[PDB]
């Protein structure tokens, strides 16, 4: 349902600045002011501020003054949010939304209808690392349990995310891709297992496509029972 | 018929109703809303965010009878702003349902006589100032002061020529009734800023060069008195005279025959440089003509920028800071009339005592100077203080706006009376016509 | 400035049960706004002007409120309604949101199908060794994984990760990754994982012997 074409994900060193784009196909004559919203896991949802594109004058949340810098492009009609002197507290998804009006005749019937995909920001001193993928197969013993599990352990990568597909998306059921866990080391790791029939462990091949765009890691690990 | 004056008197009451309500009315207690403001056209309340604010059409309008109930709109956004459309301009308003007259027939007519009255004056003044500067036979102490009084009016006439250009500039964007009104606003914020300032200085310069004109006329009459020359600069000592050519020692220039020429260069007696003191005293005349106007126009402009620079510094409702320009102009007017009065006192005594003739330059100029001083400062003395007493100099300033659309000619009046009427330029006219045939 | 507090944190309801999510504001506001955000996409207008529904929202949902106290309610509850719901205020600046209330769907108690995987011998080159213990499709979420390397109760070396409630069968899946050294690993033989769950009569222990497979 995303209408606002926002910018890509960002990995920024603490103390730096990040400036993200929010290209709109075209501002509605009724709604042209873009609002920016911060979604930090556990912090909830936070309205950062807005930018009036017709006069380039922005409104800010007092909390995010001298933190965010809202500007607009005249030609391309695109909003921009810069985040100066970044810290861990600023690692979040950043949305740009516009109000969609339900009933202009009656006052107050409106909502942030036009949403952006969300520009995620990872404020870490850790350099982008690649995931080493390992199989998750058993000790070749089942004694006919009629159900068998196997998988990938995508280890030690930065920043999130890792895209785990199975059998190049042909395998869609019994699949479980667990949410990444930042290891004490500082890197993320996640398992992706799949329950298959125990009879297939010697007949059907289970390749496991892992993708990590940051480090541009692309791997196909075929998991076998030793 | 609908009147062009009553329609403004009704407008003045529409702003009274507006100002009264947008100050008497309670705040919505919604915190986030869009402010109640006067468009200078319609009166708008506070808008509920995300609602079409529909208002009844202004009753001061002539065609207000033909479009009853009224449907002039504006939209309050969820953000708490009035819908923009174009931010470099005013916020979106729909005056579509309220459009088409006799009062605008008189308005266009008032503007037509205003601009042609200014085009007429400027042309007359520029050609007049070209007459005194082109002809060498006129490079004298007296005419120099006129050229400066010409200049202040000439700049004032090209000042209205710049404001009208901004008026025609913004209106040529496209063709729309709402835009016509909008083009006025976009120019009421930017172009209006610097021009109206120089205009206020020009006006201040008119009245103060009128002062030195009257002062020079007083000095030209209050003048043992000696003379000089403008061509080579020979100083005619009257106490020494010039008997080497036929004038005994102890004779004033006024008693030297017209059949006389300067012994050094050879130019006519009509090119005498007045009292030898006229030369340096002109520096003071410039210091009074341009210096003093700066001494109160920039103080005013400064505070009209540090304190209230909203709406081209035209809105003077909060405080009467406009006295920084009114009182000095009023001061000039009181002494200009005091000069006027004293000049008549002297001329009548001098003429009756046979000590002066009507044929003189001092009387010929008196006729002119005593004509500008009364008309140009008359309004600025009676109203100045009497009306200031109460809030009825309010409705008098609306009349002054209409006056200003008739005071466009007052530039030509200076041009004629000081150049076209001059007996000297008339001799130059006859010299130029004879040089062809 | 103004603060929107919405209770509970996570809500679990069986289908066809009354769900009612609150949202009490700091200062009294005019209208309340709700957004349904489904993990994996941006938020979506769900309820506007306190009680008005957004287009496509089913009639089970009803917004209700006045002053500070507002709520979102569901009658004929359905699994499609499992998501985080954020209340929002448009009344004053800054515009406050709610903490969100993750809604989950109660279901029959299911026991986990447990699986233990030794570390790859590819990993037994990386200087580490991570042993995984999978628990598949149990309900409820609360499950206990207990690692026992040579009958030694491991502690604070593993990290468990639970998926979201399944779209199709409202179950969960949990993985516990026993991260270990290559040296620590090669020192012990029997590697086991003891799973304790509501659906299990007795804690199931799926084991394996080091290298012996
Ligand atoms: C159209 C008008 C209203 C301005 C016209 C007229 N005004 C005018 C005429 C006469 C007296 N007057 C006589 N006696 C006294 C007294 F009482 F003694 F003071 C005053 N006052 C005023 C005027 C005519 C001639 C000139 C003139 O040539 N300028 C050129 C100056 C020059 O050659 O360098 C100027 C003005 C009528
Ligand atoms: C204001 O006018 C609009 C049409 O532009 C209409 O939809 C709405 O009902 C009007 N509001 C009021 C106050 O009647
Ligand atoms: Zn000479």
């Amino acid at each position: 349902e995303v209408q606002l074409q926002q910018s890509g994900p960002e990995l920024v060193k603490p103390g730096a600045s990040v400036k993200m784009s929010c290209k709109a196909p075209g501002y509605t004559f009724t709604s042209y002011v873009t609002h920016w919203v911060k979604q930090k896991p556990g912090q909830g949802l936070e309205w950062i501020g807005y930018i009036n594109p017709y006069n380039d004058s922005p409104k800010y949340n007092e909390k995010y003054k001298a933190k965010a810098t809202l500007t607009s492009d005249k030609s391309s009609s695109t909003v921009y949010m810069e985040l100066s002197s970044l810290t861990s507290e600023d690692s979040a998804v950043y949305y740009c939304a516009r109000i969609g009006y339900f009933r202009y005749d009656e006052g107050g019937n409106y909502a942030l209808d036009y949403w952006g995909q969300g520009t995620s920001v990872t404020v870490s001193s850790a350099s982008t690392k690649g995931p080493s993928v390992f199989p998750l197969a058993p000790c070749s013993r089942s004694t006919s349990e009629s159900t068998a599990a196997l998988g990938c352990l995508v280890k030690d990568y930065f920043p999130e995310p890792v895209t785990v597909s199975w059998n190049s998306g042909a395998l869609t059921s019994g699949v479980h891709t667990f949410p990444a866990v930042l290891q004490s080391s500082g890197l993320y790791s996640l398992s992706s297992v799949v329950t298959v029939p125990s009879s297939s462990l010697g007949t059907k091949t289970y390749t496991c496509n892992v993708d990590h765009k940051p480090s541009n890691t692309k791997v196909d690990k075929r998991v076998e029972s030793k | 018929t609908v009147s062009l004056w009553e329609t403004v008197q009704k407008w003045r009451e529409y702003r009274r109703q507006c100002q009264r309500s947008l100050t008497e009315d309670p705040p919505p207690a919604t915190d986030l809303f869009c402010n109640r403001t006067f468009d200078e056209y319609a009166c708008w309340p506070d808008g509920e965010p995300g609602s079409f604010v529909n208002v009844s059409c202004p009753w001061y309008l002539p065609w207000a009878s033909s479009v009853p109930q009224g449907h002039v709109y504006r939209f309050c956004t969820a953000e708490g702003l009035w819908l923009q459309k174009d931010n470099s301009s005013l916020p979106w308003r729909d005056l579509s349902e309220c459009e088409e007259s006799s009062p605008e027939e008189q308005l266009l007519f008032l503007y037509i006589i205003y601009t042609v009255g200014y085009a007429l004056s400027f042309s007359a003044l520029v050609i007049a100032s070209a007459i005194l500067l082109g002809f060498r036979h006129l490079h004298c102490t007296r005419n120099y002061i006129h050229l400066n009084l010409f200049a202040s009016f000439i700049l004032r006439a090209l000042c209205v020529f710049f404001k009208d250009a901004a008026l025609k500039w913004m209106y040529s964007t496209a063709a729309q009734q709402h835009q016509w009104d909008g083009l006025l606003s976009y120019q009421d914020s930017l172009a209006c800023r610097l021009v109206f300032l120089l205009c206020q200085y020009c006006v201040a310069a008119n009245y103060y060069w009128l002062l030195v004109e009257g002062v020079y006329l007083y000095t030209l009459l209050a003048f043992m008195k000696k003379y000089t020359c403008t061509v080579c600069g020979y100083i005619y000592n009257p106490e020494d005279g010039d008997p080497d050519n036929g004038v005994n020692p102890g004779t004033d220039f006024k008693d030297i025959p017209d059949d006389w020429v300067c012994p050094l260069c050879g130019v006519g007696k009509d090119q005498f440089e007045e009292v030898e003191e006229e030369q340096w005293i002109f520096r003071l005349y410039v210091a009074i003509g341009w210096g003093v106007p700066l001494l109160f126009v920039v103080p005013w402009g400064i505070v009209k920028y540090l304190y209230e620079d909203e709406g081209c510094w035209t809105r003077n409702s909060n405080m009467n800071y406009w006295l920084i320009i009114r009182l000095p102009i009023l001061f000039a007017c009181i002494v200009n009339f005091l000069i006027f009065v004293r000049v008549i006192c002297i001329v009548v005594s001098k003429l009756k005592a046979n000590l002066m003739c009507k044929t003189d330059i001092a009387f010929r100029l008196a006729k002119s100077t005593l004509t500008l001083i009364p008309l140009l400062c008359t309004h600025e003395v009676i109203f100045a203080f009497v009306m200031d007493e109460h809030a009825r100099g309010t409705l008098r300033f609306i009349k002054l706006f209409t006056d200003l659309s008739f005071t466009s000619f007052q530039g030509l009046m200076v041009a004629i009376l000081y150049c076209f009427v001059n007996n000297e330029v008339q001799l130059e006219f006859r010299k130029s016509w004879e040089r062809w045939r | 400035q103004i603060v929107l507090t919405q209770s509970p944190a996570i809500m679990s309801a069986s289908p066809g049960e009354k769900v009612t999510i609150s949202c009490s504001a700091s200062s009294s506001v005019s209208y309340m706004y709700w957004y349904q955000q489904k993990p994996g996409s941006s938020p979506k207008p769900w309820i506007y002007r306190t009680s008005k529904l957004a287009s496509g929202v089913p009639v089970r949902f009803s917004g209700s409120g006045s002053g500070t106290s507002y709520s979102l309610t569901i009658s004929n509850m359905e699994a499609e309604d499992a998501a985080t719901y954020y209340c929002q205020q448009f009344h004053t600046y800054p515009w406050t949101f709610g903490g969100g209330t993750k809604l989950e769907i109660k279901r029959t108690v299911a026991a986990p199908s447990v699986f233990i995987f030794p570390p790859s011998d590819e990993q037994l080159k990386s200087g580490t060794a991570s042993v995984v213990c999978l628990l598949n499709n149990f309900y409820p979420r609360e499950a206990k994984v207990q690692w026992k390397v040579d009958n030694a109760l491991q502690s604070g070396n593993s990290q468990e990760s639970v998926t979201e409630q399944d779209s199709k069968d409202s179950t969960y899946s949990l993985s516990s990754t026993l991260t270990l050294s290559k040296a620590d690993y090669e020192k012990h033989k029997v590697y086991a994982c003891e799973v304790t769950h509501q659906g299990l009569s007795s804690p199931v222990t799926k084991s394996f012997n080091r290298g012996e497979c």
